[PDB]
């Protein structure tokens, strides 16, 4: 869950 | 222990140089991407485990965005300036059925920020305090988040009193807008969930993700 | 200008020396009568016009009562002590379907008050700040209420720092429990309105009056 | 409206 947020925080 | 207001101000300046509801929801989605970039610029946020970074942003995004568009609108008469460059006038909000919450934002947040001339550093610190919310459920290490929050308000108070020595109650006045921000934040979420339920009113992917459970 | 913490402490000491939900609602009604006596003892409250005294109490009664039973329970393990002399254990609340909000009270309020050893003077001042809520709609003179609030937190800060010199962030820590109090307060009202709607769960006259419109 | 509260504050 929360695909977008994780991707943005990691990058 | 390492939480300079200068870095917080930089984070603020770094991210920000016919149904009004639809425009509001579009601006919200747009700003969620920018909110992530803002948080990454707040000292120590990125050093927290990824899972806690997610929890903190999911817990405070609505209050964080409301604080931002409210302060941005201090120069506006009876309206709000959206990040998209669009303006929503009080009359427009009222004619869309969202006059009650709109008025709360203007009266409890915008007018008060304007009256005390809240500056960007103070705004930045208040948002950093909201970000570092130790009460967020699921935090792997709440004490750590609480420590960061404490460092932020310690720096904020130092900034005040030094910048506004003649206003001893300024620091407290700033913190005392947080209950209003919390209440308004909750009401805005209620509206969003209703819009999602009723259908209509387009809701983009990031905003929609924030409405996911929990 | 005339808002001694001693008078606020006196106000506190003056008013306070199988469905758990029903017991909670009964204690709430009982305490509403006592809340009026408490407020009358807060410096300058009685000097405000009657209509504004009504507005302030109707706007803050739920948060005022929650703060009180939360502080009263600091000595209690995993439960809350009601004004009626009855104890509600976490397990009891959970088995009644109100475990979620109960846990928020224990975690966000009781545990935090216990951990920082919030004293009665501090509790009294925080309630006086909540009482003097300048954002309450309908106030004939909001500036006057705001002035009283400012005098309360000015006195509270002086009390802290003098009483707890070794804890510079104590004053801010106290004010920072207000957002939690506001959120919990709102959720409790939602529960009350649902209980009233569903019927069952007796609701006495004063508590019922507080649920009247607005 | 608010009968009880008014009576208590006035007395
Ligand atoms: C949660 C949130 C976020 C706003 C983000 C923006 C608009 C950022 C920006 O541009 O800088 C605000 C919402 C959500 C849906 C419910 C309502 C209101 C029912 C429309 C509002 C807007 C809150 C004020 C303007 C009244
Ligand atoms: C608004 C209010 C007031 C409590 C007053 C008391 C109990 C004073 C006292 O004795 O000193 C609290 C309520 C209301 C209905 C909804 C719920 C909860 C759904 C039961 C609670 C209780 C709040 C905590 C204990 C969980």
């Amino acid at each position: 869950k929360h695909k977008i947020l994780h991707r943005l925080l990691q990058d | 222990e390492d939480m300079p207001v200068e870095r917080i101000l930089e984070a603020e300046l770094a991210v920000e140089p016919n149904d009004p509801v639809t425009n509001i929801c579009q601006a919200a989605d747009k700003q969620l991407f920018t909110l992530v970039e803002w948080a990454k610029r707040i000292p120590h946020f990125s050093e927290l485990p990824l899972d806690d970074q997610v929890i903190l942003l999911r817990a405070g995004w609505n209050e964080l965005l409301i604080a931002s568009f409210s302060h941005r609108s201090i120069a506006v008469k009876d309206g709000i300036l959206l990040a998209t460059g669009l303006h929503v006038h009080r009359n427009s909000a009222h004619s869309a059925g969202v006059g009650a919450i709109f008025d709360r934002v203007l009266t409890e947040l915008v007018s008060k920020m304007r009256d005390m001339q809240m500056d960007k550093t103070e705004l930045g610190c208040l948002r950093a305090i909201v970000l570092f919310n130790p009460d967020s459920k699921g935090l792997s290490n709440p004490a750590e988040v609480e420590a960061l929050r404490e460092k932020v308000y310690a720096s904020l108070e130092a900034y005040c009193k030094h910048k506004y020595p003649e206003q001893p109650g300024r620091f407290a006045k700033l913190l005392l807008r947080l209950p209003a921000l919390r209440s308004i934040g909750l009401k805005c979420l209620e509206h969003l969930f209703f819009f999602k339920l009723i259908g209509d009113t387009p809701i983009d992917t990031f905003l929609m993700e924030m409405l996911e459970a929990p």
